[PDB]
């Protein structure tokens, strides 16, 4: 008969700036409040208990406070390593529940992307299926667009892309654009590869490879 | 609206007459073992005792300060806290409130055990309120 | 003083399975022990906790009968049995500990295990094939290892037995049109290192029981 609502849902901010996260106690409670940090694809980490209790190995800048039902978690100065998801928990050794949580993002400089071109493996063609990739490394902002051009002809329905989470220190992003196609359709064309459009590039840039050169 | 909440203890017992009485009805308000120990969720709370036991015997009953430092009722004496919960079952690292009675006072039996959890802090407060049947 | 989740994998719907929580550093009887699931790309929710000494079983409103918790003291290790698994259940499963300085009341969860993944689907385990992303033409340049046609997640990627760190970018998994997972892992390198350096990607897939360490060369 007790829960909590975590606000905001998500945010970005400049580095070293103050960040506030709150949880309103659905039906207000006592000192069972606790905040935790979870890095992407990583084990959740303990931050604060009862607002005022910091486990050993916690940096000083983190603070936790109580204002009645509203429970506030304040990081005085935003640090890049802090980038992760953060969740608030109300409960004891019994019960407990979680709020929607707030992932925090780092707002930083306009970061140029690096591009690298990758044809398939000669050993990969053995299956009768082939695949290509265009590499994007260490860029910001995250929002960008990949293009695949084949014999000066664009393609579609074959592009699948994976997105890195913000880099622990770099605060940058990397992108995997995988273009899939069969052995036959590979050998059909030969002069082709990837184009990318981003704020970083005053003029969009393209890498290319002639088949098996 | 809200702020005042109460936790109450009901104990009834029934009577070798001067032996372990058979009728034990220790009762904890709003308490479900399965749900788990009740935890106060309000800034102010008051503590009261209930003689469900019929006044038909020289027997008498009381809860004595024991493992827990803060005795019942003294708790109400404006004692601050950060968090607190109560459960009939022993709570690990918990204060023990022995619930006991004596036939007359000459003989005694360890009839009941109440256990409590301490969380240091300032928001929660020891508080006094009066008596009514509700 | 560490924890380890074990027994994570895949089971088909309606199957039942049991999970292992290994402990190092403390007697499990002395502390509460909880299990928490993480829905894929969603919020965590509490499942249940158990106190070994007083055999206290506390579960969530979510799954009274569906799962059950236990632990063996001689094992010094906690178990989690589950039955009639449903699609919502598919999640990452972490076991973890609880501590209070006050003791009786207000506390927290201090130590976590690495956490394991559990999947419920009809498709059985399938093995991936590893193919190299080869030295490109570009300054710096970079190279990588590529994994395709595996089911189900997760996969373990390593470079030179984890000697490599900064510049690793193990991309999240992607779901193929077929119904398989395909991801790529890579690393940025300088131009000069290429001549001498020997770069090998160690990879392990738990449902296939297959571990490969393949070299990458131009
Ligand atoms: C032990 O003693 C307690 C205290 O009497 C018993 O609790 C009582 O349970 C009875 C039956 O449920 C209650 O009577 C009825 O309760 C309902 C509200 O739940 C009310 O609408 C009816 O008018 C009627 O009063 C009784 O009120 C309740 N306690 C009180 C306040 O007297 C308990 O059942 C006994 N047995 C055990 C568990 O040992
Ligand atoms: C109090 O404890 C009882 C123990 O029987 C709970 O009763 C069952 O709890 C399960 C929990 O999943 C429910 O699925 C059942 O519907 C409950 N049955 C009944 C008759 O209530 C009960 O939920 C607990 N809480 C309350 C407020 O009674």
């Amino acid at each position: 008969d007790i829960q909590m609502t975590q606000s905001p849902s998500s945010l970005s901010a400049s580095v070293g700036d103050r960040v506030t996260i709150t949880c309103r106690a659905s039906q207000s409670v006592s000192s069972a409040v606790a905040w935790y940090q979870q890095k992407p694809g990583k084990a959740p980490k303990l931050l604060i208990y009862s607002a005022s209790s910091l486990y050993s190995g916690v940096p000083s800048r983190f603070s936790g406070s109580r204002s009645g039902t509203d429970f506030t978690l304040t990081i005085s100065s935003l640090q890049p390593e802090d980038f992760a998801t953060y969740y608030c928990q109300q409960g004891y050794g019994w019960l407990i529940t979680f709020g929607q949580g707030t992932k925090v993002e780092i707002k930083r400089t306009v970061a140029a992307p690096s591009v690298f071109i990758f044809p398939p493996s000669d050993s990969q063609l053995k299956s009768g299926t082939a695949s290509v990739v265009c590499l994007l490394n260490n860029f910001y902002p995250r929002e960008a667009k990949v293009q695949w051009k084949v014999d000066n002809a664009l393609q579609s329905g074959n592009s699948q892309e994976s997105v890195t989470e913000q880099d622990s220190k770099d605060s940058t992003y990397s992108l995997s654009s995988t273009l899939t196609l069969s052995k036959a359709d590979y050998e059909k064309h030969k002069v082709y590869a990837c184009e990318v459009t981003h704020q970083g590039l005053s003029s969009p840039v393209t890498k290319s490879f002639n088949r098996g050169e | 609206y809200h702020k005042h909440t109460f936790i109450v203890l009901y104990v009834d017992f029934k009577p070798c007459f001067n032996c372990y009485p058979a009728g034990v009805n220790i009762t904890l308000a709003n308490f479900n073992e399965t749900k788990g120990p009740l935890c106060v969720d309000t800034s102010h709370f008051t503590t009261k005792y209930v003689a469900v036991y019929a006044n038909v015997g020289r027997w008498s009953a009381s809860i004595n300060t024991g493992n827990c430092p803060f005795s019942f009722g003294k708790v109400n004496n404006f004692v601050k806290f950060g968090s607190v919960c109560f459960s009939l079952k022993d709570i690990p690292g918990g204060c023990a409130m022995p619930i006991v009675a004596n036939w007359a006072y000459s003989k005694y039996y360890t009839i009941g055990s109440l256990y409590v959890s301490w969380s240091d802090g300032d928001g929660i407060t020891g508080v006094p309120q009066p008596v009514e049947g509700v | 003083v560490q924890l380890v989740e074990s027994g994570g994998g895949l089971v088909q719907p309606g199957g039942s399975l049991r999970l292992s929580c290994a402990a190092s550093g403390f007697n499990i009887s002395s502390s509460y022990i909880h299990w928490v699931r993480q829905a894929p790309g969603k919020g965590l929710e509490w499942v249940a906790s158990i106190y070994s000494s007083y055999g206290y079983t506390y579960y969530a409103d979510s799954v009274k009968g569906r799962f059950t918790i236990s632990a063996d003291t001689s094992k010094n290790t906690a178990y989690l049995q589950m039955n009639s698994l449903r699609a919502e259940d598919t999640a990452v499963y972490y076991c973890a500990r609880w501590w209070a300085s006050v003791g009786g009341a207000g506390g927290g969860l201090d130590y976590w295990g690495q956490g394991t993944l559990v999947t419920v689907s009809s498709a059985s385990t399938k093995g991936p094939s590893v193919f190299p992303l080869a030295p490109s033409s570009k300054g710096t340049a970079a190279l990588g290892c590529l994994v395709k046609d595996y089911f189900p997640e997760p996969v373990t990627v390593s470079w030179n037995s984890g000697a490599l760190t900064s510049g690793v970018h193990t991309f999240p998994a992607v779901l193929q049109s077929s119904g398989l997972y395909s991801l790529s892992s890579v690393v940025t390198v300088p131009s000069s290192s290429l001549g001498t350096q020997t770069y090998i990607c160690n990879v392990n897939h738990k449902p296939s029981n297959t571990k490969v360490d393949k070299k990458v060369e131009p």
